[PDB]
């Protein structure tokens, strides 16, 4: 019985808008990368079968409500992380990268920098509850079309390695 | 272009490291060593 | 300028000059602070020292910038007046045991 963690009480809060941001930003040039392997290319109006989109402009000039797209759940996943209240906090060097702080696709490879034993618990955790609010909505609409259980709909635990991949990737992403 | 006569006349010499994407800076360190 | 190494290069390039003695180091370009002078006939070793965080850790390369000689003239005789970077066989890596 999927039991999401429920976060919709807690408030997001300000020290998070800027990650939520470049986060953003970091997403949107990953989409950038993928649509260009795809083989996307930019142009002023959108057609999908043509193999172009507006939204290889930055992520700034994108308007507000396409930027939300990435936002939203960025959002929740940063209030169901901030549920069980890890503390997350900007060291010396975070505000100092601060201080520092279609175009050529850049954004930093994640596979070379490595998370810690302790941060993978933290990610196979999160890749539980997360998988845990995807079989929620799965069973929604599984009531909506009126039963049969779902290959995929086996608990987290019972989930074999390639399923949960998906998971594991999200979440040690954004910890990365 | 490298000027042939001071490239031939030097005796300055040079290698470089390429620090790859994600690792860190801080723990690599460069140099020579005796 | 911070974080943005991972994007490409973060080559540090390590410039000695046998006649002067005088070891210069730059980055991505520019010259560092850093510099040392060493005695005469000082025999210096290329050696890179790093903690790996990442399975591919740094990259020896043996190429030559403006107006400097490579690597393989000063380390062979044979070679000393090829401007051409070389790694012979000889040449290899070393680690501390």
């Amino acid at each position: 019985n999927p039991q999401p963690v429920d976060t919709s009480n807690i408030t997001i809060p300000e020290k998070l808008e800027y990650f939520i941001n470049k986060y953003a930003e970091h997403s949107h040039d990953k989409w950038s990368m993928d649509k260009l392997a795809n083989g996307w290319i930019y142009g002023e109006i959108y057609s999908d079968s043509s193999k172009v989109q507006p939204l290889m402009k930055p992520y700034k000039l994108l308007s507000e409500k396409e930027k939300e797209i990435y936002r939203w759940p960025i959002k929740e996943s940063l209030k169901t992380m901030l549920a069980w209240g890890w503390r997350i906090e900007r060291t010396r060097e975070g505000d100092s990268m601060a201080l520092y702080n279609g175009y050529s696709p850049r954004a930093i490879d994640m596979s070379n920098v490595t998370l810690s034993r302790d941060l993978h618990a933290m990610a196979e955790m999160m890749a539980e509850n997360y998988h845990n609010i995807w079989a929620k909505k799965k069973k929604m609409e599984l009531e909506s079309k009126g039963g049969g259980n779902h290959p995929l709909l086996v608990p987290y635990d019972t989930l074999t390695a390639k399923e949960k991949a998906k998971d594991r990737e999200k979440a040690q992403d954004i910890l990365k | 272009r490298d000027d042939y006569d001071f490239l031939m006349q030097t005796s300055t010499y040079y290698y470089s490291v390429r620090i790859f994407p994600g690792q860190e800076p801080a723990n690599v360190w460069v140099g020579w060593i005796t | 300028p911070g974080q943005g190494r991972n994007n490409n290069g973060l080559e540090i390039g390590c410039v000695v000059d046998a006649a002067s003695g005088l070891l210069t180091f730059i980055a991505n370009g520019k010259e560092l602070s850093t510099y040392y002078q060493v005695e005469p006939s000082t025999k210096l070793f290329p050696a890179v020292f790093a903690q790996a965080t990442s399975p591919n850790v740094f990259q020896f390369e043996l190429g030559r910038i403006k107006n400097v000689m490579p690597l393989s003239a000063g380390l062979f005789k044979s070679e000393h007046k090829n401007p051409v970077p070389q790694c012979p066989p000889r040449l290899h890596v070393q680690f501390l045991s």
